[PDB]
């Protein structure tokens, strides 16, 4: 499973 | 910036001629992700081939697995074709199954 | 997936309780706290990550575990009376939206220090005929009753603070059209106190 | 507190209009998140945006829409109304931290139609001479009659100063005729203070009782005026005797 | 025994207007089980192993609805990377990363990992303790404050500590038959002639599972480390894998050399030599 990026998670 | 494949020309079991086995071209190690690979019967590329899903190493490098079924003979001579930006010209890589 | 218990909690001033916050998740990204006062919007109170982390401030402490929430609530104030939100972030969903709980309505009962139960009229300031009864300085367990009667009107008990007097003031309405009406039986549905003061 | 601006804060309408929700995000919050309060129910995610683009969706119906500006601020639209889009409509905003910050809501309610809609009369009831002799306090009470739908909000101006201390306001309306669907409510409301504060003549005491109506988004064709947004009040000066 | 969980993820830009292309593969040790690919009409996580196929189709929708979103934010991303290294919309550019678990014998976490490369090069990485960051220059150190502002670490690390293992622990179990099972190699050495008296030995190791494997030539009890030709771990196809280790060796009338084989499906470790 994978893991959701939160807002705010960009490089 | 740029990695040239490695690549590695052999077959899924040990060569017996008159049995049906898979002819595999392992294409390594290259950056970017872009590559053209053909399997080639005596100089002759092969049709319907097959290919994993493109996926990458620890060091970023990418990585896929090319292969067709076929029954090897001591006539027929089985090569490998590969195209990436870093070579000048396709480079290829023959079956020798006495490896 | 949030399940909050129970959907009302009548509670005593001073008298501590725990308000429970059950939830499922594919894992914990953060559980919050919201204070909901009537009219306004949820207002932050804390965020919990981890199992076995607590977070204190005031009289509110909440607590986390692998399966449920508690917000305690030490010796409430009538001023802690509101809706008390949960909900939760999920790791296995994109972005910070919450999925909340239907919520814990609490209303503390206030504490009379020093009732004096009576009844008055008041009357109308721009001149008129309209007079209107005043059930006042009752204590914290008399209940005022609604009327079977259509042309009489009784509100609910309300509490008033004279913040500066330290005092402390439970209140219910009653109004009629008919010109009948009178204050000594205003408020006769309800259960009153024998010493309630009926001026003449 | 919290720095989410929501508009308009309420809203009448009639069934099968359309109404538009505004929402500024906090300074620096660059996402907008929709949520819907229905009564008994909880807060039902609708939508979220994200620096112009819609980023996720909830549960919201067919018929509502909504949309981030690039100035960042966002647009709820609710089209062909029905009586069970009467809800509370929030919005919310998130720190890079992680937490949503709601604004203070807009109450939608849907009418079957607008006939119905009437403005409070608002009266103010002075202390009584027994309570003043009894206590030394004097109560002040105000009531709001004869109001619908119940979008109202009392409030006690003490010579000119809004004033929360003493005061107590019934947290809902009574209805009127409570066997009546429509039926209009009434609104009570306590004030009370020292005698002598009351007995004083120079003391002003006001009470306040803001009502929401129509906003010109509607039509009227009846013989009694316009029931729109407007305050009611009714005073009472201090008195010594 | 070892297992681990990954995730690669590899966001291109078109080069000079074009929709980025996001690519996610899912991985248990050495075998794709789930893939996503952005480039498509209306794209869906596909299976990629059988033992997957079990689960819902809520399970389905949340890799969708993750993959979905990281195809657009992966496409800021990219703008934010170009504008740091200030590149033009003209040129192919490329962020690499790959994340997960492993766990040891016991099947506890071991190791959490969250790496990132920008066009084939380290970028940023989640250091071992799972709540700090190495930046690779300056403009790996913009990604670090915004990272460091929106708590990215802790959230990777409830992910690593919880569902990570959890959901590895259950692909474990429901592929237990392939994934827990251990195969051992079929060896055989080769000689060939490389020149006038001079010969190179060669030994094979085919059919095994997992990849993990080590070949060493021994000469008269001692390891010969340069002078070998250490080829690289290949896969069969049939989802086992292949490898051979190669020396130059004079004739010398004796033989002195032989060929060590160590895998997990081995109980005996074991020792060939040419047989002629």
């Amino acid at each position: 499973h994978p893991v959701g990026q939160a807002d705010y998670f960009e490089y | 910036i740029q990695r040239t494949p490695k690549i590695q020309v052999y077959s899924r079991h040990p060569a017996e001629n008159g049995k049906s086995n898979f002819l595999n071209c392992y294409v390594s190690g290259f950056h970017p992700s872009d590559i053209e690979v053909d399997l080639l019967k005596n100089g002759e590329r092969i049709e319907k081939v097959e290919h994993s899903d493109l996926s990458f190493s620890k060091d970023w490098s990418f990585y896929l697995l090319y292969y067709t079924e076929f029954t090897p003979t001591e006539k027929d001579e089985y090569a490998c074709r590969v195209n990436h930006v870093t070579l000048s010209q396709p480079k290829i890589v023959k079956w020798d199954r006495d490896m | 997936q949030v399940t909050q218990s129970p959907e009302a909690l009548r509670l005593q001033e001073g008298e501590s309780s725990s308000l429970n916050c059950s939830y499922t998740v594919s894992g914990l990204r953060g559980l919050f706290w919201y204070r909901q006062d009537p009219g306004k919007g949820p207002e932050f109170l804390f965020t919990l990550y981890s199992a076995g982390e607590e977070k204190e401030k005031e009289r509110l402490k909440a607590t986390l575990t692998k399966k449920e929430s508690f917000l305690h609530i030490t010796a409430p104030k009538p001023e802690d009376s509101a809706t008390y939100l949960c909900a939760v972030q999920d790791l296995g969903t994109s972005g910070s939206r919450l999925t909340f709980g239907e919520g814990t309505q609490l209303t503390v009962n206030p504490n009379i220090q020093n009732p004096d139960p009576a009844v008055y009229q008041l009357r109308d300031s721009k001149s008129s005929d309209k007079s209107v009864c005043l059930f006042t300085d009752f204590d914290s367990q008399t209940n005022v009753s609604q009327s079977k009667d259509s042309d009489v009107y009784i509100t609910d008990k309300c509490v008033l603070d004279m913040r500066s007097m330290d005092f402390k003031s439970n209140s219910a309405v009653a109004w009629s059209n008919k010109s009948d009406f009178a204050c000594a039986n205003a408020f006769n549905n309800s259960i009153i106190p024998e010493d309630t003061f009926f001026p003449s | 507190d919290s720095g989410v601006t929501q508009t308009p804060k309420h809203l009448i309408t009639a069934t099968g209009q359309r109404v538009t929700l505004r929402c500024s995000p906090r300074s620096g919050d660059l996402s907008v998140y929709w949520y819907q309060q229905s009564l008994d129910q909880g807060l039902q995610f609708l939508i979220q945006y994200y620096n112009g683009e819609e980023r996720a969706k909830g549960n919201i119906l067919e018929r509502f829409s909504a949309q981030q500006f690039p100035d960042l601020h966002s647009e709820l639209n609710l089209s062909s109304l029905e009586l069970g889009d009467s809800a509370l409509y929030f919005c919310a905003s998130s720190a890079r931290s992680g937490e949503l910050f709601f604004g203070e809501g807009s109450r939608l309610t849907v009418l079957e139609d607008l006939k119905n809609v009437f403005p409070p009369e608002v009266a103010v009831f002075e202390p009584s001479e027994a309570e003043i002799s009894h206590t030394q306090k004097a109560t002040l009470v105000c009531l709001a009659t004869g109001f619908y739908p119940d979008h109202v909000e009392l409030s006690w101006w003490v010579n000119g100063k809004e004033v929360h201390s003493g005061v107590c306001t019934d947290p809902q309306p009574l209805k009127e005729q409570p066997a009546l669907n429509d039926s209009r409510y009434a609104l009570s409301s306590r004030l009370r203070v020292s005698a002598t504060f009351w007995q004083n003549p120079r003391n002003h005491f006001r009470c306040q009782v803001q009502f929401y109506g129509l906003s010109e988004n509607d039509e009227w064709t009846q013989d009694r005026a316009k029931p729109v947004t407007q305050i009611v009040s009714a005073e009472a000066w201090g008195r010594a005797d | 025994g070892s297992h681990s969980m990954r995730y690669f993820y590899t966001a291109m830009s078109r080069p000079g207007r074009g929709e980025p292309r996001f690519i996610a593969v899912g991985y248990v040790d050495d075998t794709q089980f789930v893939r996503f690919d952005s480039d498509a009409a209306s794209p869906r996580t596909e299976p990629r192993a059988p033992w997957i196929e079990q689960e819902g189709p809520e399970y389905w929708d949340r890799n969708t609805q993750i993959f979905k979103t990281n195809t657009q934010t992966y496409r800021e991303s990219l703008r934010n990377l170009r504008g740091y290294y200030n590149q033009s919309e003209a040129g192919s550019h490329i962020i690499q990363r790959m994340y997960g678990c492993d766990l040891g014998p016991d099947g506890r976490l071991l190791r959490g990992h969250d790496q990132s490369a920008y066009d084939g090069k380290d970028y940023i990485a989640l250091n071992e303790d799972l709540s700090s960051w190495t930046a690779a220059d300056t403009a790996a150190q913009i990604t670090q404050r915004k990272w460091e502002a929106a708590r990215v670490a802790e959230q990777l690390r409830a992910y690593l500590e919880g569902l990570c293992v959890e959901w590895l622990r259950r692909y474990l179990e429901n592929g237990k038959e392939t994934l827990q099972r251990a195969d051992p190699p079929k060896t055989h050495v080769t000689h060939h002639p490389v020149s006038d008296h001079e010969a190179t030995l060669r030994c094979w190791a085919l059919g095994f599972y997992p990849a993990e494997i080590t070949l060493t030539w021994q000469r008269d009890g001692e390891d010969q480390t340069q002078d070998t030709e250490l080829v690289e771990t290949r896969p069969a196809g049939d989802r086992t894998f292949q490898k051979w280790a190669a020396v130059v060796v004079p004739s010398g009338e004796e033989q002195r050399y032989t060929c060590h084989v160590q895998h997990e499906g081995l109980p005996k470790p074991l020792t060939l030599r040419w047989e002629p």
